[PDB]
């Protein structure tokens, strides 16, 4: 500390699943439509700097004092 | 340059993906998530001639082995459904044919035993037979210097709260998989931001996180931020935003923990001191003189 | 706050910072400690 | 070592856990004065530690 | 070695011809398993975003301790011609092969492939009874003529002919023998997968004539490394030149087929080891007495162990033999250098002279620790006498050419020493003597010099 779902749809999504996959699972589908694949190549970019500036740089290490 | 072993626990339950679909605007993202799951998969057989695949599904009555098939069920089979178009590559036509066919088969399973709604998910044990398979196929050695990856992909659809009967076996899992050199990404499908127990898993294992909301473009996701090969791991950097604290919640108020209070016996965390003098976990009785230090008041002057 | 006056009027601000950052979690951590000091103090005045 | 039943040396132990924190500057360490980019600052006294 | 070759193969081809041959999907996938995995790891996550993706980017997904390699990784992709740089608001962005991306894209995904995966037929044989026993037998069969053994079966003329052209395998008309080259014997050094690549290279370099077309020979090649073993594949999907040259492999053993011209054909396992790959036989004994206990029982390796050891007896398990001074002359009459023989017995040792050599320098370290030595799997008799027998062949050295001297000045002399020397052909020149050398290829160049 600091919408429970019914068993009937349930069954209706999981059908739903079932028939989804009897017709045709065509793989081809899975490709953006090259507007949110900008959004997340912007995220993961993002993420990137921001990682790769916090471990940039981690015996003492040199000082730039006298 | 050396071949890897991409061992892909996914938790396929009907109640959480249904939350999902409810939350979301689109319906059965089950068959999203599986044919984003199946062309990473591709993906990862296309890396490397000699590299392997296992997939298991974690359901709401236990854990079942999608990839490879059984052998008693190899043996019994086989009617090649045409879910997935049989012009393909053979090796990846086998994986994604076997993969989908036991779909099939759990699912139907799933519809068979929807009257009984289980309260004990399985992700976490499912985790541990990943971590036996790896060590089955390290162990084994048919194929040398196999190195191994697991990658849970899970949902929590801002339904299924934290749960600390998970606690301790994910541990054992992280400190396996560290064991093993073992690195565990986490792809987590659902409303809830922050999971603390599966980003400890990726923080400490060298894995990545990544929490997504929408199922659409999720091979996008996949093929470049858990497409980190094993033999390319310190080499690449992580995009796993959001560090996690490493911190732990209490046994008996269960917030997150400040500076507290653990039993000696066993290591139960406790916020505040327990009423009785006791334990709540192991049932130790607390010295009266110990605990009054502990319960003295800081000194200075008037 | 006399070394950090002193090395702003020795390096001019442009080494300061390093000097004031290579030194500010002991100065933050012995504040800290001064103001729980002086809030229990107050709390036993009261 | 299975501790004996007569030992009645059941106490509470006092500890905090520490945050990683992140920071591109490096800082002076509360146990060994050395310049260290991370650290984990104490829950209690928000001094800083390597290891 | 394996992906170096085939990698500077893909480089001498034109940029056009390389677009060309990412058509197939197989093509792509194939060539796509040679790259580095950095690399591997850019094109991967750079193929499912159409957008183009900028290099500073990609700079900064590498840790500081691999930067150079994807500096590797991005010179592969400035070689193979995948990445296309463009120069937008002053950056440097990347776009992929749009060619290469769909084809790649069509072989994970599934989907428009123009069979070129093949058709299973669903009519097999056997792989180990048969498939594995077909190519085991060509290429048994070739090595054998290669290696100079009498065969009662020789290949056919197509592959005498590409040994008579490739480099190695040089042959003389006038006594009716093949004569082995030191590229022969290197040929038989490593393992047999960069042997069939190295065969299918040189065959690839002989391959100019209008008969046959090379993107064709490179999606079959690459096919056949897709194909699966123990299951036929239809010839309709072939064209032609296709056929003639599936009939080509047929006969070098990478494909079976129950009759000439049939419908059908069986890839081997040769054709799956075409990728990647994946005590023993041939494994040697040397002693100080220059005995060979090879526990050999395959023809292949008693066949190239003939070339350089003195045979005595044969058993089932090894061919007692003998290292004598006759059989090294054989060898290094051959080209075969003293090098490749010491390398070939050092990988060819026994687990027992490994041990016997663990043992010494174990001894070795715990009593002179202050230096290390490499570990002598086989004794360092046999070896100097090997050099020995290296160096007694070749105590004279002959250089052909001509001789300048009689000059009356010495400045003449010394701007004509001058001279070779620039143009690179002098190798001896005294003024005392007033001589000068020069080589048989230098010699024009001087007589131009003097001519004119
Ligand atoms: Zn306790
Ligand atoms: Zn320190
Ligand atoms: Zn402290």
């Amino acid at each position: 500390t600091t919408l429970k779902v019914s068993n009937q749809q349930m069954l209706q999504q999981l059908s739903l699943v079932m028939d989804n996959l009897i017709n045709k699972l065509d793989l081809n589908q899975v490709v953006p439509n090259n507007e949110v694949s900008n959004k997340i190549n912007k995220r993961v970019i993002t993420a990137i700097k921001i990682n790769a500036k916090q471990a940039k740089h981690n015996l003492e290490v040199k000082s730039t004092l006298p | 340059e050396s071949p890897s072993l991409l061992t892909v626990i996914i938790e396929i339950a009907p109640k959480l993906w249904t939350t999902f679909d409810e939350e979301g605007n689109e319906k059965g993202s089950i068959i999203k998530v599986l044919e984003a799951l199946i062309v990473f998969l591709n993906a990862h057989l296309a890396f490397n001639s000699a590299n392997k695949v296992a997939v298991i599904a974690a359901y709401s009555q236990g854990i079942k082995y999608l990839y490879p098939e059984s052998t008693s069920a190899l043996k019994a089979s086989r009617s090649d459904l045409k879910i997935i178009n049989s012009d393909m590559y053979r090796r990846f036509r086998n994986v994604d044919e076997t993969l989908v066919e036991e779909i099939y088969k759990l699912f139907e399973l799933e519809k068979k035993q929807i009257e009984q709604n289980s309260q004990r998910s399985t992700l976490a044990g499912a985790m541990s037979a990943g971590l036996t398979y790896v060590n089955r196929i390290s162990k084994e050695s048919v194929t040398t210097s196999l190195k191994s990856r697991l990658l849970v992909l899970t949902c929590g659809s801002g339904s299924s709260k934290d749960e600390i009967f998970q606690y301790i076996p994910i541990m054992n899992c992280i400190f396996s998989a560290t064991k093993m050199k073992c690195p565990i990404d986490v792809v987590k499908i659902g409303g809830s931001k922050e999971s603390t127990f599966l980003q400890q898993t990726t923080d400490a294992t060298n894995g990545v996180y990544l929490h997504v909301e929408s199922t659409e473009g999720l091979i996008q996701y996949l093929a470049t931020a858990m497409f980190i090969d094993p033999s390319l791991r310190p080499i690449i950097v992580k995009p796993n935003h959001g560090s996690v604290d490493f911190r732990t919640s209490c046994y008996l108020t269960g917030r997150v923990v400040a500076v507290g209070f653990i039993c000696s016996v066993c290591l139960c965390v406790l916020s505040i001191i327990p009423p009785g003098n006791k334990c709540p976990a192991c049932d130790s009785q607390f010295d009266e003189h110990v605990i009054a230090k502990l319960k003295r008041k800081p000194v200075v002057p008037r | 706050n006399e070394l950090f006056q002193d090395v702003l009027n020795g390096d001019g601000e442009s080494m300061s910072n390093t000097c004031t950052a290579y030194l500010k979690p002991v100065l933050n951590s012995i504040t800290l400690a001064t103001h729980k000091y002086d809030e229990y103090f107050n709390e036993y005045n009261n | 070592l299975p501790v004996n039943k007569i030992n009645k040396g059941f106490t509470l132990v006092k500890m905090g856990f520490p945050t990683r924190i992140f920071e591109d500057t490096p800082t002076f360490c509360s146990c060994h004065s050395k310049l260290v980019y991370g650290g984990y600052f104490c829950p209690n006294c928000h001094s800083k530690v390597c290891s | 070695s394996l992906k170096h070759s085939v990698t500077q193969y893909l480089e001498e081809i034109p940029q056009q011809v390389q677009n060309r041959l990412y058509t197939s999907p197989a093509t792509c996938l194939a060539i796509y398993r040679i790259l580095p995995p950095l690399a591997k790891f850019f094109i991967m996550a750079m193929v499912f975003n159409e957008n183009e993706v900028p290099l500073l980017d990609l700079d900064k997904w590498v840790n500081s301790n691999g930067k150079l390699q994807f500096q590797n990784a991005i010179k592969s992709m400035k070689s193979l011609h995948l990445l296309i740089p463009n120069k937008s608001s002053g950056t440097l962005m990347i776009n992929l092969n749009p060619t290469f991306k769909i084809s790649l894209r069509n072989a994970l995904t599934g989907g428009e492939v123009q069979n070129s995966f093949g058709v299973v037929v669903e009519e097999n044989v056997v792989s180990l009874d048969l498939l594995d026993e077909y190519s085991a037998n060509k290429w048994e069969t070739i090595l054998h003529f290669m290696v100079g053994t009498p065969l009662a079966k020789i290949p056919s003329e197509k592959v005498l002919n590409l040994l008579k052209h490739s480099k190695l395998m040089e042959e003389v008309n006038s006594t009716g023998e093949f004569k082995i080259t030191n590229e022969g014997f290197q040929f038989l050094l490593q393992e047999i997968n960069s042997q069939l690549w190295t065969l299918l290279l040189q065959y690839l370099k002989m391959i100019e004539t209008s008969k046959m077309d090379l993107v064709d020979v490179l999606h079959f090649i690459f096919m056949l490394g897709a194909l699966e073993v123990g299951k036929a594949y239809k010839i309709d999907a072939l064209s032609e030149t296709q056929r003639i040259m599936l009939q080509d492999m047929r006969d070098y053993g990478l494909v079976f087929q129950k009759h000439s011209n049939d419908s059908i054909f069986y890839p081997t396992k040769l054709a799956l080891m075409l990728t990647s790959d994946t005590i023993p036989d041939g494994s040697l004994i040397v002693e100080t007495n220059f005995k060979i206990y090879s526990y050999s029982n395959s023809p292949l390796q008693i066949a190239v162990l003939s070339l350089f050891v003195h045979l005595k007896a044969r058993f089932v398990n090894m061919v007692l033999g003998q290292i004598t001074r006759e059989s090294i002359r054989r060898a290094l009459t051959n080209g075969i250098t003293a090098d490749q023989i010491i390398a070939y017995l050092e990988t060819h040792a026994h687990p027992q002279m490994r041990r016997l050599a663990e043992e010494k320098l174990e001894k070795k370290l715990e009593l002179d620790p202050n230096c290390k030595e490499p570990l002598q799997v086989l004794p360092p008799t046999v070896v100097d006498q090997i050099r020995l027998w290296q160096l007694e062949l070749d105590r004279v050295i002959t250089y052909e050419g001509s001789l300048y001297s009689d000059f009356e000045t010495s400045q003449e002399y010394n701007l004509l020493s001058k001279y070779a020397q620039d143009i690179g052909v002098l190798l001896w020149k005294d003024d005392k003597k007033k001589k000068f050398f020069i080589s048989k290829e230098g010699n024009s160049q001087v007589l131009d010099f003097a001519k004119r």
